[PDB]
């Protein structure tokens, strides 16, 4: 059998001169890699079987031990950066990308699987990848008419690796190279499977996560309804990396804010703003944000939406991470809002969950709703409402909490505590 | 999404 080999008996028979005994010790360190938890990678790699394993890439008349090269190739690359670093430094980056082009799709697929993990390790890699010419390839391989013609795994394993390639920063991937591969994204976008359209969005993700000039090329192809209608999937690994992108491009200039708007996403945040995962209504609450620090009229869809009453609510009770979110919403929206949307933020009931968050022991959430509740009373006085705004903040406990806070240890707060209790309290 | 994956069995 090839099942529980020593590390000492698959060197002794990758070093045999028999490509059969090759091929039969390979298969047994493929075991190894990939049947045991605690695989014993690090003896693999200093047994120096990995040269020997990238040189069986090559042997075309051999393909099973191709594919149990690349298999334990695979494996060893997703480990440790480290580890990573092994199967690089052997050559294993062009022998794969020369696999990409096997008549046999399962060694294909594990040169596209294996290229994933070197690119997934970092920046670098990545770029490595790249530069030795993988999309090219890597694209012709879905460069099908109907891409449900496609074996599932194998569709989802190069989407995968796509993902990898649009991945990370410091630097972000070469412009050139993303300008390749999006039209094949897009395409993938609007594939009928779950995890492909997962990673389609983790890859958009990661593409808007930049620049307003980096956002705009992904806008410019017209994913944003796409986007907005995987916002309202039914699973949560979707909708995940779907929130994640709009939120990116919101980021952006109030133009490309303007497409999310005009696609329909805030019909989508009553469901995101009160979603049962944490993470959803955390990252659906910092893409409000960004929504309310945009122009008047942007602030006004938000306020035909019914929103407010959400923010309302999430300020109200929720995780404090999104609350922290929420404050930073309420104050971009004071700063930027006209006098009647203030207004209609406090009939809302703002005042009060905004002041019983004033008893957070984070120095910042303190600063950023002093801020809101100055740019509140700002609009007050155009009104001359300065008084029956005071004692709302009284009547609920304000007005204490705000004592309070003229001894505290930061600078800036205490300093607006004490502005506004003097020109108001 | 998951930077690296091993294919086991």
């Amino acid at each position: 059998g090839t099942v529980n080999w020593s590390v000492e008996d698959i060197v002794k028979g990758i070093n045999s001169n028999n490509l059969e005994s090759q091929l039969q010790a390979t298969q047994a360190a493929r075991k190894l890699l990939s049947r045991e938890k605690q695989p014993p990678i690090d003896n693999i790699i200093r047994a120096g079987l990995i040269p020997k394993f990238v040189s069986f890439l090559g042997k075309t008349d051999c393909s099973p031990i191709q594919f149990e090269s690349a298999w334990a190739l695979t494996n060893i690359a997703s480990g440790t950066s480290e580890q990573t670093k092994a199967v690089v430094d052997g050559g294993a980056i062009p022998a794969f990308i020369s696999l990409l082009a096997s008549p046999h799709a399962h060694i294909s697929e594990q040169a596209v699987w294996a290229l994933g993990n070197i690119a997934g390790d970092g920046s670098a890699f990545r770029d490595l990848v790249i530069k030795h010419g993988a999309i090219d390839p890597l694209l012709a391989l879905l460069a099908v008419p109907d891409l449900s013609t496609l074996a599932c795994g194998y569709l989802r394993n190069l989407t995968w690796t796509l993902s990898n390639l649009c991945r990370n920063k410091n630097p972000a991937p070469p412009l050139d190279a993303v300008e390749q591969i999006l039209p094949t994204l897009v395409r993938l976008l609007h594939h009928n499977d779950p995890e492909v359209l997962a990673d389609s969005c983790w890859a958009i993700s990661y593409l808007t996560d930049g620049p307003n000039e980096r956002i705009e090329m992904v806008v410019k192809k017209g994913v944003v309804p796409q986007l907005v209608k995987l916002l309202g999937a039914t699973e949560l690994p979707i909708v995940t990396p779907a929130l994640r992108a709009i939120g990116n491009i919101v980021t952006g200039t109030d133009e490309q804010t303007q497409k999310v708007i005009d696609a329909g996403a805030l019909a989508v945040f009553p469901s995101l703003l009160t979603n049962p995962k944490t993470n959803i209504q955390k990252e659906a609450t910092w893409t409000m944000s960004n929504i309310t620090a945009g122009r008047q009229d942007q602030i006004q869809q938000v306020v035909n939406h019914g929103l407010v009453p959400f923010l309302v609510g999430v300020l109200s009770k929720a995780d404090f991470k999104t609350q922290k979110e929420a404050a930073w919403a309420i104050t971009n929206y004071t700063s930027g809002g006209t006098v009647e949307q203030i207004v209609y933020l406090v009939h809302c009931g703002i005042i009060e969950p905004l002041m019983n968050l004033l008893s957070a022991k984070d120095t910042k959430i303190i600063q950023v709703i002093l801020d809101a509740i100055s740019n509140i009373f700002q609009a007050a006085e155009k009104l001359g409402e300065t008084e029956k705004l005071s004692i709302m903040i009284e009547e609920c406990g304000g007005l204490d909490k705000i004592e309070a806070l003229q001894r505290h240890e930061n600078e800036s707060v205490y300093k607006a505590s004490l502005n506004l209790i003097e020109k108001y309290f | 999404e998951r930077r690296k994956r091993a294919k086991v069995e």
